[PDB]
């Protein structure tokens, strides 16, 4: 009993952005996959003839889920062009708000887009909630009672005999589904913690405008620096350290034991969504001109051999626009790119998709956190290592597991652990730094009038970059190139799979109607249509 | 998704950032796990939605079909260039889908100044014709109420749906479309830095002792006097707004502030 023929998911749910994915179904397995993205706004075409200094206030509108990365990005491009070595402090308040940035994204994704893909919320009201009580204050050392969880199932038994479900109409789990394996109870905890983090999230965000002025889109970035004196103050310094310090407990007591509790229960996710090559670009510097000196260190892997990690090139990048709808098909360097918007519908010329396809010396690279995570990890990172065998033993995985869909899922906690911890240590460098009276936190530095710069940042999604090349002190060129350009881009001119769509090969669909086993693996890579295609 | 009980919103996303989306989710007292089981019905929004594909298609016609009628939040631009091209949803464009449900809703609010006034994608060159909803749809009768900002305060959407839903009328709005109630002050006169506007006291740069004393941002850009917006009154994330961080206003809530407030860093 098994469905051969095309699937089409347009719009893809629960990411941010328009992804259309297109897959042929074999005896229920898939065959082949395109990764359509079907919004273009423009915004490296806008930026042309620009301020440099107004890039950074245009680009952060790439995307208000992953808000301020691109501020960052463009702010580290144009500081790098005009060669200013930004003051210890702006790099510590930088680098905190990143920090923060992680750890509200991957606690959203998990519960708010990833979990409805596992997670059968209505079977939550048949559980039992001593049974679920007991079983949540196993896992966590936080102590959940039944009257607890009782509490989330009077409020969800009211809202689904309303018979208004909202955002859980036609759920592919309603009336039950064969890929959906959670029993009761552990439906029950994680559609309790789904809800807890609601209003955690709320939290999570705040911490970024302690310093950042506001989230989304923040505004305490400028060249040379940050402008916000009062991130220097004890008061606001307490406050941000509150928010993270619950941040924090609720990434170690919540998100990753449930996190375990899924992966756990979908052990066979171990055996979908596998890639070859991954890319990273390191992130949280000491030394804003050098990436070696970030906590988390760039790298390339080519085949998963990661005992050969080699070093990332900048300079062999190329964004490919052959099964884009772009003129023509020649690759480009970011710093020679070409944004010439050419439509083609769907296939027209067998063209899919508004996103470019970058390559590095040819090839698709994953980037995110499992590429943050491996190439950490065989660096020799210490708490990414701690922490990933950890993982791996309470699985009772080998690490080969991790080159999965729910490897990437994986991988994405274990980063948002690691991170969590390291916020704590920044600050107390920063503290430390204010404390030997350092109060700097920005720097004067001159426009040039011709100058090329680039910017990188390790997102919640991967390996971020923009590229200046400064004409007559303005905008002469600006490239984006973003993580989700990586990893759910089109194939290239050499018709090479982009990661998501090779990852794709081999998922079996179950019901083609209900087709989350797609959405599982789509999902892992925590897509960005607005980032990928800016 | 929907029925009696609690009112119906339809949330759609055309060629936009998610930033609105998220600032909706910063929703404080009420937080938006309150407005979501108890206040409304969301009943269509592709951010957080379970369904995906035909079954979510299948949802939004059967939101937009009710009976009971709905009220659409719609975030972003239109792209009108080309025929809509450059924004399409389960290959419909952007513009026909909006052309056919917004007439249809109760009422509309454009939430962000993309869906207000055309945003970030619509600045010089304008490469795919994006327009605000009321400018994209004028000839189809719709006449949204504008919450302008990116993203605005998420304050000023839940305050807009609850005056709505109690009244059952938009309630004063300003000649951009706007609440009044909430974009009836330049964020200027609201500014805790006024005094030193008044006496003439200008940080002359970011790194200067005058930013670190908290003088006035004007010389560094700021758009304060020329924008409609309660950011210095409410605030963001209940504890802090551009210029107590430090930085100048860049206008966010004025329409074609792109082209209108640039360069940012002058005045
Ligand atoms: S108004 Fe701003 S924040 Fe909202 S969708 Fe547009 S660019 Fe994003
Ligand atoms: S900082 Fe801006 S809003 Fe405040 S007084 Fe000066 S010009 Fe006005
Ligand atoms: S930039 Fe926007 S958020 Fe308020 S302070 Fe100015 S209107
Ligand atoms: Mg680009």
């Amino acid at each position: 009993s098994s469905y051969s023929g095309p699937i089409v998911v347009d719009p893809v749910t629960r990411i941010e952005g328009h992804l259309r994915i297109e897959v042929e179904v074999e005896n229920g397995k898939v065959k082949n996959a395109y990764s359509s993205s079907t919004l273009f706004r423009g915004l490296e075409i806008i930026l042309k003839g620009r301020d440099p200094r107004d890039a950074q206030h245009f680009t952060q509108r790439t995307c208000g889920v992953c808000t301020y990365t691109h501020a960052l990005a463009s702010t580290r491009c144009v500081d790098n062009a005009v060669g200013v070595h930004i003051p210890k402090n702006a790099t510590y308040i930088r680098n905190l708000v990143l920090g923060a940035q992680y750890l509200h994204d991957h606690i959203v994704h998990f519960y708010h887009l990833h979990a409805l893909d596992f997670v059968d919320v209505t079977a939550a009201l048949k559980a039992d909630p001593a049974k679920a009580a007991k079983v949540a204050s196993s896992i966590s050392p936080r102590k959940t009672t039944a009257a607890d969880l009782k509490a989330v199932q009077d409020k969800l038994k009211t809202f689904v005999e309303t018979g208004q479900l909202g955002p859980f109409t036609n759920a592919y789990f309603l009336g039950g589904h064969p890929a959906y394996y959670l029993d009761p109870e552990t439906n029950l905890i994680a559609t309790a913690h789904y809800l807890e983090a609601l209003r955690l999230q709320v939290k999570a965000a705040r911490a970024m405008a302690v310093f950042g002025a506001k989230n989304p889109h923040t505004q305490f970035t400028v060249v040379g620096g940050v402008t916000c004196y009062d991130a220097l103050t004890p008061q606001r310094i307490a406050e941000f350290e509150a928010l993270w310090k619950e941040t924090k407990a609720f990434v170690d007591e919540v998100y990753i034991p449930d996190l375990l509790v899924v992966a756990a229960a979908y052990k066979d996710w171990t055996q979908y969504g596998g890639t070859d090559n991954f890319i990273t670009f390191g992130e949280f510097p000491k030394d804003e001109y050098d990436l070696n000196s970030r906590f988390f260190k760039p790298g390339v892997v080519f085949k998963r051999d990661f005992k050969n990690i080699k070093p990332f090139d900048k300079m062999q990048i190329e964004e490919h626009v052959r099964h884009s709808w772009y003129e023509g098909a020649e690759a480009r360097h970011p710093w020679k790119g070409q944004t010439q918007p050419k439509y083609t519908d769907l296939h027209g010329d067998d063209r899919y998709s508004w996103m470019k396809a970058p390559r590095y010396m040819g090839e698709p690279m994953e980037t995110g956190p499992l590429a943050q995570v491996l190439i950490a990890y065989s660096q020799g990172h210490p708490k990414v290592k701690a922490v990933t065998d950890a993982v791996l033993a309470k699985l009772g995985v080998g690490p080969e597991a991790l080159f999965s869909t729910l490897g990437r899922t994986a991988a994405r906690g274990i980063e948002t652990a690691v991170i969590a911890e390291y916020v704590g240590v920044m600050l107390q460098e920063y503290k430390d730094n204010i404390a030997k009276g350092d109060n700097v936190i920005c720097a004067p530095w001159e426009m040039p009038k011709q100058a090329e710069g680039v910017g990188f940042v390790n997102a919640p999604r991967g390996g971020l970059s923009h590229w200046i090349r400064i004409e007559d002190g303005k905008i002469g060129n600006f490239q984006l190139v973003v993580p989700s350009t990586w990893t759910l881009g089109p194939r290239c001119d050499k018709n090479k799979l982009s990661p998501v769509e090779a990852s794709l090969i081999g998922t079996p669909v179950a019901d083609a109607k209900r087709p989350v086993e797609i959405l599982r693996t789509v999902h892992s890579f925590d897509p960005c249509i607005a980032c990928g295609v800016h | 998704l929907m029925g009696p009980r609690r009112p119906s919103v339809v949330y759609l996303h055309n060629a936009e950032c998610t930033g609105c989306s998220e600032s909706v989710l910063r929703a404080f007292e009420p937080y938006i796990d309150t407005l979501i089981l108890d206040t409304l019905s969301l009943d269509y929004h592709e951010t957080i939605m379970a369904a995906a594909g035909d079954a979510a298609e299948a949802a939004l016609e059967q939101a937009v079909n009710s009976p009971h009628g709905f009220i659409a939040v719609v975030e972003g631009g239109i792209p009108t260039a080309a025929n809509g091209i450059y924004g399409k949803v389960a290959n419909h464009t952007m513009l026909d889908i909006c052309s056919r449900i917004l007439p249809k809703a109760q009422a509309v609010i454009a939430y962000g100044t993309c869906a207000t006034f055309g945003g970030v994608q619509a600045a010089k060159p304008n490469p795919t014709g994006a327009k605000g909803v009321n400018d994209a749809l004028k000839h189809l009768g719709v006449k949204a109420i504008n919450i302008a900002g990116c993203p605005p305060n998420p304050y000023n959407l839940v305050g807009t749906i609850v005056y709505y839903l109690k009244n059952k009328a938009a309630p004063e709005l300003d000649s951009l479309n706007r609440p009044t109630m909430f974009f009836g002050q330049t964020v200027h006169e609201q500014c805790p830095r006024l005094p030193h506007f008044d006496a003439g006291e200008f940080a002359p740069s970011f790194e200067s002792e005058e930013a670190r004393k908290g003088w006035c941002l004007y010389e560094l850009g700021c758009k304060g006097p020329v924008t409609m917006n309660n950011c210095p009154k409410i605030k963001f994330n209940q504890t802090n707004w551009p210029v107590d961080a430090g930085h100048p206003c860049i206008g966010c809530s004025e329409p074609d502030f792109w082209d209108a407030m640039t360069p940012f860093y002058q005045n």
